RNA sequence: AGCAGAAGCAGA
């Protein structure tokens, strides 16, 4: 007899266990080497869905734009960035109005909440492209720099705290003739740049391998602007995502049970919608080159659009993203190893240098890669990226847009109608005819739709059944039963701080884990054992009746032996572990504290311990997490 | 303060500016300060227009008031309303919020309640407005600016300063007013002036067809374009379609085809440790976690004959091996193991040298000489080599899925259960573990994650020395004993990593039962010594030694030490499949779908085949098999699976959807065909997937008819 | 050698 496991989908419906067909348990992929192939790989294939359109040479900067708005319709099923205005004011016409007076409404309501922000607000962000060293730093670290820097060519803009002063000293930036900035050469040194070179490296991106992603055989390069457009592009996305609450069949922000509510009311708002007689169907959809097919002048376009009866200096302030992103230059990376096997001998070209050597020296996916980037590419190792959206950092005027382009429902009068959700990157398009052939051709409408609009649906990952069942954004509908939100579990481990706060953010991760994301009662138990069980590995404070050897354990084995009221123990003191579902989100000390005897109670709760010391508010609070000031709360050498 | 707001606030108001607040979305406890303002600001403009009205035929004192509100109403509303008297009474409509509007004069009145001097504040707004609404400000200090004449008359104004007559000294008496933060704040910035180089930008970021970017504003401000999606729809080429094709069970032919070629070599084993083969030499032990050179040293002891061992037979020998550097190798580890010497470090000779790869990276030289050089060139990339089916998969699958007299998972206490959730999930636990613990897989896993967590301590602890790491496990049967099982030995080389992905070279010794010879296919990685004989049931039965050279690096070793995860990942899939059975009975189904009932029968799981008919197992079988899947995802997982894995879902769910006869569509089949077999080239869980997927694709073909 | 897989590591 040979075991099939897929044989296990003959008696269950195969979203029923669609968890089995998640190979989460190994080890993510990762990058080796340079990424500057992926980042040429992705200039290439936006500068060739866009080539058709208007070539020119910016007169700011020097570069090779492309531009493919307003460019010749596509001729084949191939990606197609040739968006057209027209169209796109049409949709955003009609979802106005469909929504009167929501677009004007969200763009007071950014353009108040930009008022009141303040610019620590920016701190809040992800690793962002320091300029001054032209690397991937914290928000925060990249905010002092550059405030620093304005301070030294006299922009004390930041000092009035107000994020528009700031914004403008950024702006005003650009005007400078010459730039000083603080460098890291280490030591710290002042350096001088021309306005040419400031204006290219604020316009500039960084480019590295997406690590650990899941589902994708081969890897993709992402982009981290800089600080000086983080501003724009946040009030640009609170305008977007002001629309998109608003919006039935934008699938989001919300995530969790409301994302598993949306999918269901979607589902049978649009049973009930069907005509007598009819049949509805659902795609699911995957939208290929998203990034790369999206323009950022569409971008601007729909913000002037969005801002119509809003002030001047708002529009101005909405439209400066979109302008700084058309204009955006791409970092080819570290560059290229090129090695010689009969001397064991490796040498890196940085990107500046990628031409310095005839490319026959290059493998030949390389030298066609290279060949095809010459032309924007520029003397200084950064290529110009004018079409595209190769950060995303859009998702939600992104979102909009496909939100826009659903909201069409229908082309010519023709015999069907159809709706849907949409999110970043996937949709599910539900459509309602009399027939299954009038359904495709609805479909077949609403795909030369979007490829009007400059989105274009992935015909080898997209699908479409008879409504009732369907997939979105991981999330699995099989008639009303949704399966979950597939999500890789963590590792239920150390967290990493001292012994208590240890525990107290290992229960609340548990907890949260098991209050947001999906996991049941036995899966959450299973999680707090292992977790223990790692804890106890980690410190060294296994079960004072268990007869593992060690340094300190030794130690713990005498108190056991010592105690009395073994009942009330803390695990870090090898003490019974207490914890589960009931009492996650109580600290352990204050649960055993009834137990635990004077004998070890009045040595652990010390006033002053001689370990804890000085203390910090964030100390004790930094997530936040709850603890006990005692014997447990050491700190670091 | 909340409780102070409320006194001088009905509830109504309250609610109201909290509303508008939840339009703003910073937590309204944070700073109730503007909430006080925009409420006072809302009071205002409701009694401005709380008992002045107007007649059908304009009487000043019916149905209709002389004032409307805008302000406290949702945004959108609030907006709608405004562009709709805007167009109504053809006057130009502001592009800032309007907070109140006349029926007399036709106009939008705005309203501001300052804490100092009015008309500079009066003078402000005026910056920010200019001329499209008129300004009405006071001020606490009995101050007041109204930009109209007969606006309002005296009545209101004088009502209004004694409303503010209380909140200028009683927030002060009540000690209040420190606190009291101004109204321009919230406003301060509204001038945003662009520079030259940026208007620059913008002009050359519009659209193609466009002057500039005032052509642009202009046009998208002015054109109506009706009926572009149509026209442009119309002229666009029929060529592009998504080519809609109903799918049928025809269509659906087996994925991969090349893995039935018998010309490519079949896939061979690359596992990091062995699976089923492994053969652990057991010593018996009551208690102590002895170091693990200590528990080597004694379990060898055991075993002398096989550990003193110094002519051996070389079976198996891999092509680019070297058969006396790796016992020589060997011999080192089990001297070093066997000394008295606590430390386990093996001295840097040359066939240690060798087996760990000292010295092979190539030397780094400056980029200009490379540049000068011609013979440097760019390596080709190494492609993963094309693979066909192999039966060992097949067997490891078996062999591991079965049920054997020993426990390796140790995990810890929980306290009592109290409410039924816990009484629920304990029930789950107890069935799950009494079912997995029992299991090969269950071994192997521990062995696993133990040997990896030693790796990595050993690697990054001892980065400078080679090290001699013990494959141990321990072990305890259905009757109590506790056993530690030895393996084999693993050499660890310099594990100087810097990067997440540096390389560590490792040599692994283990101990097998399995004759190389019966499946050479599977073993051209591994060079095979037979080191002895033992008797284990009744047969001498021969102990072989299989080497290998293998590598990890950081992310692997410390994905190894969490490969208890497995467990979750099969736990949550069953507790899914009880939750569901639940549903269809309303109350715990654990103990029917374990045990059955006399209501409802256990649940059986079609398993596999038998002489090409299919056969089913019980539910704990299926669980098994589903932890050893997850296993062998962890011990065969790259970026092939992940690639293979999210390509064939899309394969399955039109599987499924057919067996629903919910008549799915495919647009380019083909596509999703290549995208699904360019991941299948060597891993030999990818390549066994896809067999196993042939195959239920055919029996499910077979039962749709 | 080997890891590994579109490019690296096998110390700087």
């Amino acid at each position: 007899m040979n075991i099939n496991p897929y044989f296990l989908f003959i008696d269950v419906p195969i979203q029923a266990a669609i968890s089995t067909t998640f190979p989460y348990t190994g080890v993510p992929p990762y990058s080796h080497g340079t990424g500057t192939g992926y980042t040429i790989d992705t200039v290439i294939r936006t500068h060739e869905y866009s080539n058709k359109g208007k070539q020119y040479i910016s007169d700011v900067t020097g570069c090779t734009m492309v531009d493919p708005t307003n460019g010749p319709l596509p001729e084949d099923n191939e990606p197609s960035a040739y968006a057209q205005l027209d169209c796109v004011l049409e949709a955003l016409d009609r979802m106005d109005e469909e929504h009167p007076g929501l677009f004007q409404a969200a763009s007071q309501n950014a353009m108040e909440t930009l008022m009141v922000t303040t610019v620590d607000k920016l701190t809040q962000g992800r690793q962002t492209f320091d300029w001054t060293v032209c690397r991937n730093q914290p928000a925060a670290t990249a905010l002092n720099t550059t405030i620093t820097s304005f301070r030294l060519n006299d922009l004390n803009g930041a000092d009035k705290g107000g994020l528009i002063p700031f914004c403008q000293d950024i702006i005003d930036s650009l005007d400078r003739p010459e730039m000083t900035f603080f460098s890291v050469k280490p030591m710290k040194v002042k350096d001088k740049i021309t306005k040419v070179e400031y204006i290219k490296r604020a316009l500039s991106l960084n480019t590295m391998t997406k690590d650990a992603e899941r589902g994708k055989l081969k890897r993709r390069a992402i982009a981290t602007a800089g600080i000086q457009i983080r501003g724009f592009v946040l009030v640009v996305e609170n305008l977007a995502k002001n629309i998109c609450e608003n919006l039935e069949q934008s699938g989001l922000p919300v995530g969790g049970n409301e994302k598993k509510a949306k999918l269901s009311n979607a589902v049978a708002k649009m049973l009930s919608n069907c005509p007598p007689g009819g049949i509805s169907m659902t795609v699911t959809g995957d939208n290929t080159k998203w990034n790369e097919c999206l323009n950022p002048r569409i971008f601007l376009a729909m913000t002037e659009r969005i801002t119509r009866d809003s002030p001047i200096w708002f529009r101005d302030f909405c439209s400066i993203a979109p302008v700084l992103f058309s204009n955006k230059i791409a970092r080819l990376g570290k560059g290229f190893m090129i090695t010689s096997k009969t001397k064991r001998l490796k040498a890196q070209i940085p990107c500046p240098d990628l031409f310095s050597i005839p490319l026959e020296r290059y493998n030949e996916e390389t030298r066609a890669k290279l060949k095809k980037l010459k032309p924007f590419f520029n003397e200084e190792g950064t290529a110009s990226l004018s079409p595209g959206m190769m950060m995303g950092m859009f998702n939600m005027l992104s979102t909009v847009l496909g939100v826009a382009a659903l909201g069409i429902k229908n082309i010519g009068n023709k015999e069907y109608l159809w709706d849907g959700l949409q999110s970043s990157d996937d949709f599910a398009l539900f459509v309602n005819a009399k027939d299954e052939e009038t359904c495709m051709e609805g479909i077949n409408d609403f795909y030369r739709t979007c490829k009007l609009l400059g989105i274009n649906m992935s015909k080898k990952k997209s699908y479409c059944n008879e409504t009732g069942m369907f997939e979105f954004t991981s999330m699995f509908y099989r008639d009303g039963f949704v399966s979950n939100f597939a999500m890789e579990l963590p590792s239920f481990g150390v967290a990493g701080v001292n012994e208590s706060a240890d525990m107290a953010i290992g229960m609340t991760i548990i907890k949260n884990n098991m209050i947001n994301n999906g996991m049941g009662p036995a899966t959450a138990q299973t999680a707090i054992q292992l977790f223990i069980a790692d804890y106890r590995y980690t410190y060294k404070c296994h079960r004072g009746d268990s007869k593992v050897e060690g340094k300190r354990m030794k130690i713990i084995k005498e108190l056991w032996e010592n105690t009395k009221g073994r009942d009330g123990l803390l695990v870090a003191d090898g003490g019974p572990n207490i914890y589960n579902l009931r009492n996650l989100h109580i600290p352990e000390i204050v649960l055993k504290y009834n137990l635990m005897d004077p004998e070890y109670k009045g040595r652990l709760l010390h006033p002053q311990n001689p370990f804890v010391g000085h203390l910090s508010i964030e100390g004790i609070k930094e997530m936040d997490y709850d603890a006990v000031s005692g014997t447990h709360s050491w700190r670091t050498k | 303060m909340d409780t102070f707001i409320t006194r001088n606030f009905q509830t109504t108001i309250i609610q109201k500016a909290k509303n508008t607040m939840a339009e703003f979305s910073e937590d309204p406890e944070l700073q109730p300060a503007m909430l006080f303002n925009i409420c006072v600001h809302l009071e205002v403009c409701y009694v401005i227009s709380d008992m002045n009205f107007l007649d059908e035929e304009g009487k000043a004192y019916n149905l209709r008031p002389q004032y409307e509100v805008i302000e406290g109403m949702p945004r959108t509303i609030a907006w709608m309303v405004q562009r709709s008297l805007a167009q109504e009474h053809g006057i130009e409509t502001p592009k800032y919020l309007a907070d109140l509007f006349d029926y007399k004069t036709k106009r939008f009145i705005e309203v501001g309640i300052t804490k100092g001097l009015a008309d500079d504040y009066f003078w402000k707004k005026k910056e920010k407005l200019g001329n499209s609404m008129e300004l009405m400000i006071f001020s606490y200090n009995q101050d007041y600016s109204l930009s109209n004449e007969s606006s309002l008359d005296e009545e209101g104004k004088g009502r209004v300063l004694s409303r503010l007559t209380e909140l200028q000294a009683e927030l002060s008496l009540k000690n209040l007013w420190q606190v009291l933060i101004g109204e321009e704040d919230v406003e301060k910035g509204i001038d945003f002036k662009l520079g030259q180089t940026i208007s620059r930008l913008r002009d050359i970021s519009v659209p193609a067809g466009f002057s500039n970017f005032e052509g642009m504003r202009s046009y998208i401000d002015n054109i109506d374009p009706k009926g572009a999606i149509e026209r442009n729809l119309a002229r666009m080429s029929p060529l592009v379609s998504v080519t809609p094709k109903k799918l049928t069970w025809e269509d659906l032919r087996p994925i991969g085809p090349h893995i039935y070629n018998h010309e490519l070599p079949e896939v061979p084993y690359n596992a990091f440790l062995l699976m089923s083969d492994e053969l652990g030499l057991a010593n018996m032990t009551e208690g102590k976690s002895k170091k693990p050179k200590t528990l080597a040293k004694e379990c060898l002891e055991k075993y002398s004959t096989l550990r003193d061992q110094t002519d051996p037979i070389l079976i198996m020998k891999s092509e680019k091996a070297n058969e006396n550097f790796l016992w020589k190798l060997w011999r080192d580890c089990v001297n070093t193991i066997s000394n008295e010497e606590m430390s386990n470090e093996l001295q840097k000779t040359n066939y240690a040298k060798w087996a760990t790869g000292d010295g092979l990276t190539y030397q780094k030289i400056m980029k200009e000489v490379a540049i000068d050089d011609e013979t440097m060139c760019q390596e080709e990339p190494k492609i993963p080599n094309k693979c066909r089916v192999a039966a060992w998969v097949q067997t490891e699958m078996n062999l591991l899925s079965t049920l054997t007299s020993k426990r390796a998972l140790d995990l810890p206490e929980i306290g009592p259960d109290v409410a039924p959730v816990e009484h629920v999930g304990s029930e789950r636990r107890k069935y799950f573990v009494n079912e997995i613990n029992y299991c090969k897989a269950s071994t192997v896993m521990m062995k696993y994650v133990l040997f990896h967590t030693s790796l990595l301590n050993e690697s990054n602890a001892s980065m400078g020395k080679y090290k001699v790491i013990p494959i141990t496990n321990r072990v305890v049967n259905e009757k109590g004993e506790s056993f530690d099982m030895l393996y084999g030995l693993a050499v660890k080389g310099q594990s100087h990593l810097r990067g997440d992905t540096d390389v560590v070279t490792v040599v692994t010794f283990e101990f097998s039962s399995t004759d190389p010879r019966v499946d050479s296919g599977k073993w051209p990685k591994y060079t095979v010594f037979r080191i002895g004989s033992l008797f284990v049931s009744g047969r001498e039965k021969s102990v072989y030694l299989y080497c290998r050279v293998n590598g990890t690096n950081k992310i692997q070793m410390k994905w190894g030490m969490e490969a208890r995860r497995c467990l979750l990942q099969s736990m949550q899939q069953m507790e899914a499949i009880v939750e569901q059975e639940s549903s269809i009975q309303g109350y715990d189904m654990t103990k029917a779908c374990f045990k059955g009932d006399r209501v409802n029968s256990p649940k059986t799981f079609s398993i596999g085949t038998q002489e090409g008919k299919l056969v089913k197992g019980s539910f704990g079988k299926a669980l098994r098999v589903i932890f050893t899947k997850c296993l062998m995802h962890y011990v065969f997982g790259n970026a092939q699976l992940e690639g293979f894995s999210a390509e064939s879902r899309r394969l399955l769910l039109l599987i499924q959807a057919l067996k629903d006869r919910k008549g799915p569509w495919v647009f380019d089949l083909e596509g999703m065909y290549s995208g699904i077999e360019e991941c299948i080239s060597n891993n030999p869980w990818v390549i066994q997937s896809a067999y196993w997927f042939n195959e239920w694709l055919g029996f499910e073909k077979e039962g749709s008819k």
